[PDB]
């Protein structure tokens, strides 16, 4: 069960579109944006004991 | 270039200061990149012996 | 009210223009260090155009440290050294571009951070000769360098 | 009184890569001190021509 | 630090799933209006499944409509008429589905709003038997019906 | 020179004063002398 969300579109919503900040005018910039997704590969199931 | 580089290489903060021999605007910058572990422990040494 | 909600508006933004300064004064514009002591994100909130003048620290364990004045400290008085002209990533650069030799309008100094927008402060008006200032026509005309 | 001048400089910084994406970690390169002394298992050097 | 700034989180949705509840016992749920008094808010902020218990008016001005129940009140504990079961939108609906009668988990009953998530009350648990819950194994069972 | 912007280094009162190394009676004496500190480097305009 994973959580019901549209990856490529929520990496578009994280950035906050308004963002003037510091500078008191907006900013020049450059985005790079990656996907994730970690497991867990060592709780493995038992294998061998259906053989016996 | 090659001592901005030798910085991270080093130690993996840039930490320039405001008494350093070529700033003489005297900037304070604490540029820290958090590399994990920068240096592996040995408690002794290949070199350390005895007998 | 509680199933159709109306219109309601949920973020402005307010894009000004920068501080104009005059072309014929010249400008002249060192770095610093800034104080930490200092809650820098006041002074950097309106996006309205303001500008402040800022002092330096004479000696001590912040000495070249920068700092905005108040009328009340002399010691920030006797050091004034400048005035930092537009916005700063006061959260991304602990270092602000004070400029030394401008000539700014009166409407775009301020030094309360709780300030008016675009409004001439009273209070730099009435010491305009210790914080070595000389209002010619609508304009402060400053030097710090001598 | 004519003069001359020239102004030079540029801007950067050094960028790391690669992070790690399960824990935020950085390990590509570590630091290690293997010997305590190995300058005697070196030659000597000529010093400097203070001219 | 100052100009590079590490990985560093932004938000957490933390998705859970519903209070499951048994198949072979049936339910019986009716919607009830809502005391604007209190805050509904605090109850349904957390992503953790909760099922806390609510009481009704039985006479005065709001009466029919329902508050969620305080284990010091008498007439709140004399007035109970079930529980809300896992979530509601509370801002854009003023009106509940009360569940009259289900089977719950004791993980998933949380009285107060300040509870440990998915952990058994213990001043539910307490007092039980006046809220007329008859836990049997780890499940509570009642009808407000009688 | 009568206005400039010269080095605390390169600024000696005295003849026989060591070079490269800042003298510190001018500096005892920079407002008298009407020398503002900003930095290193002196700032002075006498023709004002």
């Amino acid at each position: 069960m994973r959580v019901p969300i549209n990856i490529n579109n929520a990496l578009a919503r994280v950035r906050d579109p308004l963002s003037i900040g510091g500078l008191k005018f907006p900013t020049t910039k450059e985005i790079q944006e990656a996907v994730a997704a970690i497991a867990d590969k060592f709780n493995q199931e038992n294998d061998l004991v259906d053989r016996f | 270039r090659r001592w901005l580089t030798w910085q991270v290489m080093r130690t993996g903060r840039i930490t320039i200061q405001p008494n350093d021999p070529y700033n003489p605007n005297g900037l304070k910058y604490v540029i820290d990149y958090g590399v994990t572990d920068i240096e592996l422990p040995l408690p002794q040494k290949f070199d350390a012996k005895d007998g | 009210m509680d199933k159709v909600k109306l219109f309601q508006t949920i973020g402005r933004v307010e894009y000004w223009e920068r501080v104009p300064r005059l072309h014929a004064y010249g400008v002249f514009a060192l770095p610093f260090p800034m104080d930490p002591d200092v809650n820098w994100a006041q002074w950097f909130t309106g996006p309205h155009p303001r500008a402040f003048l800022v002092s330096i620290h004479k000696y001590g364990p912040k000495a070249g440290h920068v700092y905005p004045t108040n009328l009340t400290d002399e010691d920030a008085l006797l050091n004034v050294i400048g005035m930092v002209l537009d916005g700063h990533d006061y959260e991304n650069d602990p270092n602000v571009t004070v400029t030394l030799k401008a000539a700014v309008p009166i409407e775009y100094v301020q030094q309360d951070p709780q300030a008016p927008a675009l409004q001439p402060h009273q209070a730099v008006l009435d010491a305009a000769e210790v914080l070595k200032l000389k209002v010619i026509k609508g304009h402060y005309f400053f030097d710090y360098t001598r | 009184p004519p003069y001359y001048a020239i102004i030079a400089g540029f801007h950067g910084l050094p960028q790391l890569s690669g992070y790690n994406t399960e824990d935020f970690s950085f390990h590509r390169f570590k630091w290690l001190k293997y010997a305590n002394n190995v300058q005697s298992y070196l030659p000597p050097f000529p010093p400097k021509v203070e001219l």
